[PDB]
């Protein structure tokens, strides 16, 4: 990825700019539900803003960092793929569920991603990625054994390193543990983005079949949804409670999310809270409110 | 009238995630 100048992120903004203006259009209904891209490429752009106000008269030291480096160049390319996809769907666009607009919505999801990633690398505008604080004592161990400091390591670099310590059965494995852990979806692994897999699938002494439990074969888990489209998605049984699906929180990144109908007939959304997510979804099977995962009759037993 | 980057001030939505159920 090529050096940042103040050049680049100009010709950023520009193409950001490009991105708000089109998605100001009454015809597209958007919501202002996270993720939000009205709210999130301008709260970018500020951040940007804080970032280069930091480093003035530095920028040839921040221009060579290469997190920001990485970063910089995936928000150009994410940004013209949002002006491409406007382009190309032309009156699709404007249809609540043709795939144009699911597209914009899972780029909507990435922008989230990234950003809170930025403001996780770069608090206060100030570069802290070799200081990062990973959460989970045993994934930073194996963080700092394999990188040292590093923030950013290319997937290839992870998939090898990982591989020895937690074994990939299989290319497909591999290839969905990619599609899981890169939330920013650049091929590349940053010390944020494994703090996130690492508390969503802890612990870490059995890190693969967490997942492979939770998210590889089970039904209920959805990838790269929101808030709005979990509860899109279980109107469709909304005469059948116990139905339930869990994703991702968008907000509170390394959290879940658990959606599901109640007997009173609302669709509700919860964060589990000091208990993991294997005992949230055993007990609420066990007490009548996780039966039907994505409103199938069968439930996996993950006990 | 449409907004340009950088006179947008983000709204800042919550979605509603209630407490859970057991
Ligand atoms: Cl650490
Ligand atoms: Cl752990
Ligand atoms: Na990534």
């Amino acid at each position: 990825p090529g050096t940042v100048d103040k050049k680049m992120v100009e010709k950023c903004w520009k193409l950001m700019d490009k991105v708000v203006r089109l998605c100001q259009n009454p015809k597209l209904a958007l919501k202002n539900s996270p993720p939000y891209i009205l709210d999130l490429l301008p709260d970018t752009y500020q951040h940007l803003r804080t970032i280069l106000s930091r480093y003035e008269g530095k920028m040839e030291t921040l221009g060579e960092n290469e997190y920001f480096r990485v970063f910089m160049e995936n928000l150009m390319k994410k940004t013209k793929q949002t002006i491409s996809l406007f382009k190309e769907g032309k009156e699709r666009m404007y249809e609540e569920n043709s795939q144009p607009r699911r597209n914009l919505t899972k780029l909507s999801l990435i922008f989230s991603h990234m950003l809170a990633e930025l403001k996780g690398i770069f608090p206060s505008g100030l570069f802290q990625g070799d200081t990062f604080r990973i959460t989970k004592a045993d994934a930073a161990e194996f963080w700092r054994k394999a990188f040292g400091e590093k923030t950013i390591v290319p997937w290839k670099s992870f998939r090898q390193a990982l591989h020895e310590v937690h074994p990939i059965s299989s290319g497909l494995e591999a290839m969905a543990l990619k599609s899981t852990i890169d939330l920013t979806c650049n091929d590349y692994i940053s010390v944020f983005e494994f703090d996130i897999f690492t508390r969503l699938f802890q612990p870490w002494s059995s890190l693969l079949r967490n997942w492979n439990s939770l998210a590889v074969t089970h039904p209920g888990y959805m990838a790269f949804l929101t808030y709005d489209e979990v509860k899109a998605r279980l109107q469709k049984f909304i005469h059948k409670p116990g139905s339930y699906i869990f994703r991702l929180s968008c907000t509170r990144l390394g959290q879940w999310a658990i959606g599901y109908v109640t007997a009173d007939g609302n669709i509700l959304q919860t964060i589990p809270h000091n208990k993991p997510l294997f005992q949230a979804l055993i007990d609420g099977f066990r007490e009548g409110f996780y039966l039907f995962p994505d409103g199938r009759n069968q439930n996996p037993d993950l006990t | 009238h449409v907004l340009s980057l950088d006179q947008i001030r983000a709204i800042r939505n919550t979605n509603e995630y209630t407490e859970g159920p057991t």
